[PDB]
RNA sequence: AGCCAGGAUGUUGGCUUAGAAGCAGCCAUCAUUUAAAGAAAGCGUAAUAGCUCACUGGUCGAGUCGGCCUGCGCGGAAGAU
RNA sequence: GAUGUCGGCUCAUCACAUCCUGGGGCUGAAGUAGGUCCCAAGGGUAUGGCUGUUCGCCAUUUAAAGUGGUACGCGAGCUGG
């Protein structure tokens, strides 16, 4: 079972997202269902190592956002144009 | 040697080569040779690299060339002054932006594709990286 | 100390055995007749391998070994020469009863413990020469 | 001695060594494998 | 490369043959060609003796399950085991002639009755005849 | 580091004198003195010598391993001693010792006279053999290299001055 | 990592060749005794031999190996008063 | 409201990408003689036949007959093909 630790984003936009990536973090989104979409920030190294396993894209993952647990599935991924880095991830509520 | 069979126009404005590539994933094969740098690949460079990777795999597996030299390059010969018309088309280039997957391969083990792509990369004017197919 | 493969009732010509063992210091007329006197029981048209043991005083003692595995598979299938490209070109056929016949003869030189162990060692010599098991 | 920009190990007996700020290839088996970066 | 699955399996195969056999011989075999060894393997299988070279760490593990837990102090240097599963003896006599005729190695220690036999007192399991001798 | 951490056992009869970085090791086979690099902290105590890095020195452990290695072969030097054997290969190639001078006949117009340094002694058991003996591992190695240098082994016949333990690979001349 | 020891049998695999016996080439690349040993990674022979590696048992006794993201350096680097 | 052009003669001066001589590594370096690269600028580095020639071809030398920069060095220094 994949357990991802996330924090809600205090900011949004181009400036804020590039600042996250410069701090070894990256933005991500959780959407689907009746709930409002949740904009989150992830640790780059932790999620990068996880997604190296094929099970990350098939299994139901759990995002831990301030104590609360969110059951999700990896929906889409924006990878860096040429480096082995992640730019953004879409999670759909499972 | 790659070249458009026919074109609407013979000559093209110099233009610029800003931005990041479209077609950054391994879409057909198992492995890919990706551009890390920005530049122009000539038809001769593309053919030299295609030959190097093909010899390496002993013409086994399958090879895809994701790039096409569709941009005509003109040149003015020696002892010719400025003006008096745009020069003559001499060769064709593909514009390359960081991230383009240039070549793809499958039907061969990873170690052989890495070696074939290492040999092909030594013919190219731009820095490259070895990439693998991903799940989404 | 040298290893050679000479015929059952033939030992004397210059091209196969002549200056091959004679260069070391072995008597050409003494060995040639002492070898054929012991290999007289061995059937006509079967190359028999012999190992030579020589000392400092030019003297010699030999131990006769059983015919080779690639040699017995030719007479059992009915062929003079093997395949140029083995497993790519089939030149003959040998039954399971013929595999145990070569193995029972080779038992004196083989390393195997059981009959099934010696039979598989002849199966490998057959595949590497183009002869298929049928 | 081969003097070139690209100095590499050419066999298992080749050894890369830095002597006085110069990368060299010293070989115990083949004299033709002796290199100096330059 | 030997994995732990491989190591556990080798302990298992030598622990099973430890239980069934009657007389076990522990010896050195360093500096002996394969020609002389394949000759002692033919002389071993014939006499109903099981022949093996096992890592001394793997032996201390197969022997812990009793009664050879005295052969521990012989698992220092190259170790070769001779497990006689058919008729007690056979090996202790086969090894003594192989040692004297080849001059190499020394033969460490022997085991029988769940008791340790020193390098000098191996004349006890060397003078014992057949089963098959009482008649 | 693995070399530095391995203590040097000073045997009975060997005297050790430490004056900061200066170490004097006296024995039956002579006396040797070395000044260790400032990065090396040497400790005596018991029948052993221990070596460690000195605080504030970036290469302490690499230096302590060198110092260890040196002091170990100093101890061996003043007890057992060192022996370098050389052998002359080639027609007319001969050697002889006259006190502290090695007379070498090596195919030159003039015979070669090599003056031995303090602490190194030579003896010729054969006209084609040189045996060097001394306490200093570095100095005996230097003398053996100097003698070999007069005629280094050639690749076509193996001719020259070679070390006894030397492997001289020969080759065939260009064909035709 | 180093050091001690082994690196076997069928078999000189088959074809080819004056010869090709792991080691010119071409094709196959199993099986046995096994702790392990490629029908052989390189040198050597006219062909053999002989030397060594892949691999494995012993010794030693706590670390060791090389990919990834990055900072700063090194070589590549020859010119005329 | 003028910075005289090619070549020669005379006189040179610097660079080194070194022609010779010096040191050295590799060699498909037995020796003699070579090939290639590294180091090295201390000195040395033809005369003639033809052509305005520089160059080039040719003859005969020499250890060698270097490659370039200097307003394609040098006409208030000469020549004037
Ligand atoms: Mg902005
Ligand atoms: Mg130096
Ligand atoms: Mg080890
Ligand atoms: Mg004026
Ligand atoms: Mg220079
Ligand atoms: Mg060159
Ligand atoms: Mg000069
Ligand atoms: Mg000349
Ligand atoms: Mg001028
Ligand atoms: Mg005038
Ligand atoms: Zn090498």
């Amino acid at each position: 079972m994949f357990t991802i630790n996330a924090e809600v984003r205090k900011e949004q936009g181009k400036g804020a997202s590039r600042r996250l990536r410069a701090a070894n973090k990256f933005p991500a989104i959780i959407y689907g269902g009746k709930e409002a979409p949740l904009a989150i920030e992830l640790d780059h190294d932790k999620v990068m190592n996880m997604q190296a396993k094929a099970e990350f894209y098939s299994e139901v993952l759990t995002i831990v956002v301030d104590g609360k647990e969110i059951k999700v599935k990896a929906q889409d991924v924006q990878r860096h144009p040429y480096k082995p880095k992640l730019q953004h991830i879409d999670f759909v509520r499972a | 040697m790659l070249q458009p069979k026919r074109t609407k126009f013979r000559k093209m404005h110099k233009g610029r080569n800003r931005g990041l590539a479209q077609g950054t994933d391994v879409s057909f094969g198992s492995f890919g040779l990706k551009a890390v740098g920005r530049g122009r690949l000539t038809a001769r460079q593309i053919e030299a690299a295609r030959r190097a990777m093909t010899r390496a795999v002993k013409r086994q597996g399958k090879i895809w060339i994701r790039v096409f030299p569709d941009k005509p390059i003109t040149e003015k010969p020696l002892a010719v002054r400025m003006g008096k018309g745009k020069g003559n088309v001499e060769y064709w280039v593909a514009l390359i932006q960081p991230g383009k997957v240039l070549y793809e391969m499958d039907g061969v083990p990873e170690e052989l594709a890495r070696e074939a792509f290492k040999l092909a990369a030594a013919k190219l004017p731009i820095k490259t990286t070895f990439v693998t197919k991903t799940v989404m | 100390y040298v290893k050679l493969q000479v015929a059952a009732g033939m030992a004397n010509p210059s091209p196969p055995v002549g200056p091959a063992l004679g260069q070391q210091g072995v008597n050409i007329m003494e060995f040639c007749k002492a070898f054929n006197a012991k290999t007289d029981s061995i059937e006509k048209g079967l190359p028999i391998p012999v190992v030579i043991t020589v000392y400092a005083d030019r003297s010699f003692t030999f131990v006769t070994k059983t015919p080779p595995a690639a040699v017995l598979l030719k007479k059992a299938a009915g062929i003079k020469s093997g395949s140029g490209k083995p497993n790519k070109d089939k030149v003959g056929k040998i039954s399971r009863a013929q595999l145990q016949e070569i193995a029972q003869t080779k038992a004196a030189d083989m390393t195997g413990a059981d009959i099934e162990a010696m039979t598989r060692s002849i199966e490998g010599t057959a595949r590497s020469m183009g002869l298929v098991v049928e | 001695m081969k003097v070139r920009a690209s100095v590499k190990k050419l066999c298992r007996n080749c050894k890369i060594v830095k002597r006085d700020g110069v990368i060299r290839v010293i070989c115990s088996a083949e004299p033709k494998h002796k290199q100096r970066q330059g | 490369a030997l994995n732990l699955q491989d190591k556990q399996a080798i302990v298992a195969e030598v622990s099973e043959v430890a239980k069934g056999a009657l007389s076990a011989v522990v010896a050195d075999s360093r500096g002996v060609t394969v020609d002389k060894m394949t000759e002692l393997r033919k002389a071993g299988r014939e006499a109903g003796v099981y022949m093996r070279v096992v890592r001394n760490t793997l032996l201390r593990r197969a022997v812990e399950g009793t009664p050879f837990e005295c052969l521990k102090d012989a698992f220092v240097g190259p170790t070769l085991i001779a497990y006689v599963t058919e008729h007690p003896g056979a090996a202790a006599r086969l090894f003594k002639e192989f040692a004297k005729a080849n001059a190499k190695f020394e033969v460490k220690a022997a085991a029988f009755e769940g008791e340790l036999i020193p390098a000098s007192q191996i004349d006890r399991l060397a003078t014992l005849p057949t089963y098959e001798e009482a008649i | 580091s693995r070399v530095a951490k391995a203590p040097v056992v000073v045997p009975a009869g060997v005297d050790v004198k430490i004056n900061g970085q200066v170490i004097t090791i006296k024995g039956k086979n002579g006396e040797l003195t070395r000044t260790l690099n400032d990065a090396v902290e040497v400790k005596h105590a018991d029948n052993t010598l221990t070596f460690g890095p000195r605080d504030g020195y970036a290469d302490g452990w690499a230096q302590a391993g060198t110092a260890r290695a040196l002091l170990n072969s100093m101890v061996i030097g003043v007890t057992e001693g060192f022996t370098k054997k050389l052998q002359l290969v080639g027609v007319g190639y001969r050697a002889a010792v006259k006190g502290n001078v090695i007379n070498l006949s090596l195919g030159f117009s003039h015979p070669v006279d090599h003056q031995l340094p303090a602490g190194i002694t030579a003896e010729c058991p054969t006209q084609t053999e040189i045996v060097l003996k001394g306490a200093d591992k570095q100095v005996i190695g230097q003398v053996a290299a100097d003698l070999r240098a007069y005629r280094r082994p050639e690749p076509y016949k193996g001719k020259g001055v070679r070390y006894a333990d030397e492997v001289v690979r020969t080759k065939e001349a260009k064909k035709k």
